[PDB]
């Protein structure tokens, strides 16, 4: 399509006709397209649209969502109870741009968590699978496995969160009243539990 | 009497609609009144008229030679549907009936065909090419109508039907003729013998 | 000027058709005529203005769009034109008659012209009320069903003092029909006022209701001098929990009726129509408009009941126009069909359907013939030609319900009307001595 | 600005305060979009001009005095919002959420915004009518104490003739119960004509109350799509002597309810509200405005009755949400409880109370748990999900009624409606054929407990 | 229950349309949750009585006639819905709503649903007034042509004296602007009375158009607590013989909005609508009702203005979603455009146009985009933003009627406002030192 | 709201045939959903869009653009493609990976067997700040 007047017409009614998917009710515009178009280019273009030997299918595309933060993958160093040794064997993870991939050659356990700020915020994160009864009794509900993730790069004290220790070789959550000379591997910020006839109107 | 038999039935919705009709009508006949059948009952005297009227052409039905398919189909639904037929004669009812129910006719339909078939029994001497089946009567009107539209496009709704309702095989072809637009008998030029 | 002659164009579902039947002059040519009447209807000979240089008003012109020879006739043919939606006051068939009808039927280039037909478009339509009730609504308050109604004419037509007309009335109610009618010249006189008929007519009706079981009505004749008046009248109708009242369309007019047909449904009474001086405008085929048009006119403009007439001592040819128009009043959509009469197909929107009335000479032998050709969905009315029953009122009122009855029950059955119809009668006869004086005193058909 | 955001500040007993879930978009630090909410529901995101000499306009400033991260949640808080006042108009809901949620939602800045909670102060709640009628004044007009209504929903929707509807209405009131429902879409239609219907349900009424010889009412709806039309046809129902009338308040407006509710007391009628158009604004929990505010508006702008939906397939933290608005339209005073939904303490200055109305798919058997879940003042609207009575409306009624005198008579024995409340039935079913018809044609249920 | 899916019907051209963004659960298939949406939205879940063996009621149903999935999105797919005509009460938007978006948004069995769009047919359209008075119209009353009005935003919002809000309208209508505006928030408060501020911005506007030569006025809100209160308001700005007022449409709602619309035709005062409580509605993409509808219906409960938003700081694809609706709101035919996220070809039957009103954080330096943009047919707010003139209000209004006559001046001459947008401004500031102090304080763009 | 989902990647087009058949099959384990897994692999976390979800085995193959038809005006970037390997019936409306003569590509073609179809094509994704002013 050129920028001549006719060619701008002709594109409209091209565009338009586009979306149309029965032959019948793409006739106004093909008609108004060929009426108005100037280059040869164009004229084709409109013809196109007259049959109805099948196209190339339009291929099944998403959008990257920048409007929500996308997954992080994050390493499992496995069930507690665990060594202090096996969550410092797990290097730190480098996702590769543009799509955040992540490579690695020994044996590893992988798991996908959602983008939360806080997980995203994190330098370096690294999952451990415990049950609830390792934290406080928060509620009523009986205990149930947890998973936890920490970071490793936040090991500063303090009063109000939880943090994973080396108990004489081995892992632990607690906290502290009184900043500690126990070795802080960690801090704990994230815990999460594990994850029909109403075709009813609430009126 | 227990005529509360009917009553309780009719309350309880014991049976079909054309037995609903028949028992209404012998209370009706036995010196009810439809508001008083409407206290006892859950029918309103319009949906009372409507089983009444409806069984008797039900009765017209079975008595004129209608298909088991047609009298099966018409025990439990379309009262509606035959009280469009209810001015259609005796004899006339039963075909009428195989029709309406051959082609899936709702109640906005049959009016429809029932006057087509009132409007084509009012002949003495018959169309030409077109039998007193009331599928005949049917693609007679559509015949008729077509030929004032002068062009094709406007004239497919109306053949359509036609085909769709075209008994005999002398009517299907005066329908089918419809269909070209080689020029025809151009229509002669008359004037009219004036009394006026 | 052959701008209004444009045969390549299709009419819109929303324009406005006209189907005008043109005798010209002679020597004058089909396409200047029929571009004449569209000039003159919509837009008017067309006045050039330096106005036309800077903005055009084209797209408001009516326009001649098929050109139909009328097979048979005189130099005659049907011009059909097609006005757009915008060049009309919605609701208002006073501006529809204005526009269509307003002055091409005065040139000297036609010898005569005549409007056969209007098709209204649906989104035109949709901005009227139509019928205050419709036939079905009507049947839901009265609590009739499955039958045509019976109404009364009082005779003699003048003359009578109120009291005497509510008590006439009394008896045609009691004696077994649904209503009774004021004569259409009735309207407040000197012989009789008003108010003096309303109230004891109302007396009448309560009375006769009361002792029957069944919702009675009469037509009070609400037409008047003044807007102010019709209303102050219909108020009083309705003060006196009326169910019906009557209103002469053409001769009050319907910027008139259109302000009742609304007072009718806003006060949930019934209005019954009566087409005085239709006969003035609608009987010469080759001038005026037909009656069709004015069916369809009193559709939109407000009513419930309207005079159709009668089609017992007419021919096959004006049967199929009469139930023609009959069909546009009553049904919803509407076939073209040029044989009968209409030259568009009418699609009418949902709105309400009027009840046909049919009148004339008729007597209890004609039940069978208007039972089978009408239907159920009209009012029969009786006492309306060079006839009386030698008992009084109220015996010749069950004479035709027991007549009535006695068809309604026979088509019910299955019997054949057009055959059977005279037998039903004289069987009916047999049990009923009013039917049996009746049946006596007219000659059967 | 930040000059909006003042912790320290302690709100007035006179102060409206408005609780939003704010959920800022990712980098937003909190203060600020605290701060967003306060200035741009409040007053104008301050536009400084010259006229500094003359304008210390702080009184007027609208702020969050309190920011609350929502524990469980990802990057999202509670902001704590009070207004003064004089800021708005008297007797105005359509002014309170011109000014509270009226421009704030279409930020960038912030993912999403939700309304949970408004306290309206007592001062200002002495500016509104309120409902026409209380619960108890209701009860006193009508003649009916000690148990739930009963409504009653006309099917099929849409379509039938006024004389129908009329008809259909006779008998459901004829066969024991209170009301019965004029369907939300139901205002004047070409199939149905308004003036028609509302002639053949007072017919009805007429005659079912006259035969029964209980008070019973039909909602009529007039809702109309101009003030004009609306009141017309209150006025009607009015002439009528129709005890209640009925009214979609979201769509048709709170300014076109307002004006009903205040001619409801004036000619003193019935008001039952219809909620339609909630679902849209109520729903998502991170967006809209929770029905909890819109059950307080309606309290105010008035209505005797309002829809609330059923709680009887929903988990027990739904429950007490919808438990938590139901004490808000029924009750004088409702303590802060956060777990239920509620925000703030709401005092409401002896404004009367609105009667809930329960409704969904809802038959015999779930009397049981509606007359121990709600209690007494309620309104239980049968005929409303997948459900008939194959004998007719009256029969269905009839079955319904039966239950629930049966239940509400347990419970008042000492009977315990969540264990025996299905033996209850049945035991009602045996001399009741009516009872006996329904049971069969629905699945019993029986008791599946709570823990919390 | 899929009696509700039926792809092989045609719509038809009297038929109400609408276009639903169905996110079904995980699950459920597309088919059932398309056919509940036209069930619970037409009819209900279908309660089976033993009335439908005698008659059945199915012409009134909803029907799903289509069902295109959404590409780029998850699980995601538009249902496209048929409703008859008969369904809707003529001339209510509040009866639409209740029907369309009452109780369907309300499922477990959908994750979200969001309608986007209606398709009015003419022969509904044809029943509502639509804007008291048009585009057409307002231009003809106000004697202002060939550009954008002009309006100002009173500072601060909230707290000022009846005499201070009317003294600074006084000098914004002085100092070259067309309107000024009440405050959406501004109805009757014990800082300010609705009656004080009528009176005092009557005053200002008078001497304002007294000294200028120009028609000014002034949005007066009516908006109220009660339909009693809004008239009286009306009436009193009525009686004050003043142009235009406004009214909060959405907080207010459609039944108390469409009596104010017809009011306003009836005594000739313009209807500026503010869109209060739209975001809380039609900004989440999942869940909801999109502006496009709510404009649409504030065409039919009428206006004369409307606040459409900017596209100023908006991205490519939302500018053509702004001027696609913003078309639906001027335009008497709007093709069907999927990509500006119109989804039915919309003929408004020649129902008058709504001019849009742009507001934000504009200044001067907008102007040029603006009149590229919108075009003539607009209002443009000021004042909106964190934005204030360091010399008055008067002089702020100079600078940026002096800003639209250059660029509208520039445009006509043929210079490209695209690329010359800034240099005409610098142009203009040259000779008006009003100007020239704006220029200086906002950055150009 | 919905799952994340862990996704093996075989690597950058250009590749072989016996590379993506030499992917095991992914074993979700209870209830966290965690993968774990003893050779050298690449991963990605993808959203739990339903089409994902629903297959039974998918893998992710690093492309560009330019491998399928061009769709509107953009140059060819990245993609992200993934594939369920447990779709291998024909259909004229979508594309597979398909067996050329040591490798594969992706095709259009609505009748091939010759070729076998080693999977579908279920997604394509591309690679993924100053106002407070109000939409009035």
């Amino acid at each position: 399509f050129s920028n001549h007047p006719g060619d701008a017409v002709a594109y409209q009614a091209w565009k338009l006709a586009r979306q149309y998917s029965d032959l019948q009710e793409r006739s106004r515009l093909i008609a108004r397209g060929l009426r108005f178009a100037h280059s040869e280019t164009a004229r084709k273009q409109i013809e196109q649209l007259l049959v109805d030997q099948r196209p190339a299918p339009i291929p099944p595309f998403f959008r990257f969502d920048t409007e929500d933060e996308l997954p992080r993958i994050v390493p499992v160093v496995g069930q507690l109870p665990l060594k202090a040794e096996e969550l410092k064997a797990v290097p730190l993870v480098e996702e590769i741009e543009p799509f955040r991939l992540v490579k690695f050659s020994g044996e590893q356990a992988w798991v996908a968590l959602p983008g939360w700020q806080v997980l995203l915020a994190a330098e370096d994160p690294v999952t451990i699978l415990a049950t609830s009864d390792r934290f406080p009794k928060q509620n009523q509900t009986e205990p149930g496995p947890v998973l936890v993730v920490v970071d490793r790069s936040q090991r500063e004290w303090n009063d109000f969160s939880y943090f994973v220790v080396d108990h004489d070789g081995e892992l632990d959550f607690q906290w502290f009243e009184t900043k500690p000379e126990f070795p802080i591997l960690g801090k704990v910020i994230i815990l999460v539990r594990p994850r029909k006839d109403s075709w009813q109107i609430d009126e | 009497e227990l005529a509360q038999e009917l009553l309780r039935k009719l309350r309880q919705k014991q049976g079909n609609w054309v037995e609903w009709g028949q028992a209404i009508a012998s209370l009706q006949k036995s010196g009810y009144n439809p508001q008083d059948i409407f206290e006892a009952t859950g029918f309103e005297p319009v949906q009372q008229n409507q089983v009444i009227v409806g069984s008797q052409v039900y009765n017209s039905l079975e008595k004129s030679g209608a298909s088991a398919a047609t009298l099966a189909h018409y025990a439990t639904r379309g009262s509606d549907v035959l009280y469009e037929l209810r001015l259609l004669t005796h004899e006339e009812r039963a075909a009428a009936g195989d029709l309406t129910f051959t082609h899936k006719v709702d109640a906005d339909e049959a009016r429809e065909i029932a006057k087509a078939i009132k409007d084509f029994s009012r002949f003495r001497i018959l169309p030409e090419g077109f039998s007193n089946h009331p599928g005949d009567a049917v693609a007679y009107q559509a015949w008729k109508l077509a030929r004032q539209y002068s062009d094709l496009q406007e004239r497919s709704r109306l053949i359509a039907r036609g085909l769709r309702f075209a008994h005999s095989e002398t009517a299907r072809k005066q329908i089918e003729q419809l269909l070209v637009d080689q020029r025809p008998a151009p229509i002669p030029p008359f004037f009219r013998f004036d009394t006026e | 000027r052959l701008t209004y002659y444009t045969p390549d164009y299709t009419p819109k579902d929303t324009d406005i058709l006209a189907a005008f039947r043109v005798t010209p002059q002679p020597g004058v040519p089909f396409e200047e005529a029929a571009a004449a009447v569209a000039a003159e209807s919509s837009t008017g000979t067309w006045t050039t203005v330096w106005t036309d240089l800077l903005t055009d008003l084209d797209r408001y012109k009516g326009r001649c769009y098929d050109i139909e020879p009328v097979p048979g006739e005189d130099n005659q043919f049907i011009a059909y034109i097609a006005y757009p939606l915008d060049l009309f006051e919605e609701g208002s068939i006073t501006n529809v008659l204005t526009s269509i009808v307003g002055n091409v039927f005065g040139f000297k280039a036609l010898r005569a012209l005549r409007l056969e037909d209007i098709r209204f478009p649906v989104a035109y339509i949709k901005t009227f009320q139509g019928p205050p009730h419709g036939i079905q609504v009507e049947r839901d308050k009265l609590n009739k069903y499955g039958r045509p109604l019976l109404g009364c004419t009082i005779k003699p037509k003048l003359g009578l003092s109120a009291k005497n007309y509510g008590r006439a009335v009394y008896e045609c109610l009691r004696g077994g029909l649904d209503f009774t009618k004021d004569d259409e010249n009735i309207n407040s006189a000197p012989f009789q006022r008003w108010r003096d008929r309303f109230l004891f007519v109302a007396d009448a009706i309560t009375k006769a209701q009361a002792e029957t079981g069944e919702i009675k009505g009469h037509y009070l004749n609400v037409t008047a001098p003044t807007c102010e008046e019709m209303l102050k009248r219909a108020e009083y109708a309705k003060e006196l929990k009326q169910p019906i009242i009557m209103h002469d369309y053409l001769t009050a007019g319907f910027t008139a009726n259109t302000t009742l047909a609304r007072w009718c449904r806003d006060n949930g009474v019934l209005l019954h129509i009566h087409r005085a001086m239709h006969a003035v405008i609608d009987r010469q085929k080759n001038h005026g408009i037909h009656f069709r048009v004015l069916a369809k006119a009193l559709r939109l403009s407000g009513g419930d009941h309207i005079h159709t007439g009668t089609v017992v001592g007419k021919l096959e040819g004006e049967r199929g126009i009469t139930m023609g128009f009959v069909d546009l009043l009553r049904e919803n959509y509407v076939e073209q069909d040029k044989s009968r009469g209409i030259y568009f197909t009418q699609d009418w929107a949902s709105l309400p359907g009027v009840m046909a009335v049919a009148s004339g000479g008729i007597h209890v032998w004609h039940m069978p013939a208007l039972v089978e050709i009408f239907g159920d969905d009209s009012v029969l009315q009786f006492g309306g030609g060079t006839l009386g029953h030698p008992w009084g009122n109220a015996p010749g009122a069950t004479a035709n319900r027991v007549a009535l009855e006695a068809c309604v029950q026979a088509r019910n059955e299955g019997r054949n009307l057009a055959r059977e119809g005279n037998d039903v009668i004289r069987e009916a006869a047999k049990w009923s001595p009013e039917l049996a004086v009746a049946c006596e005193l007219w000659k059967e058909i």
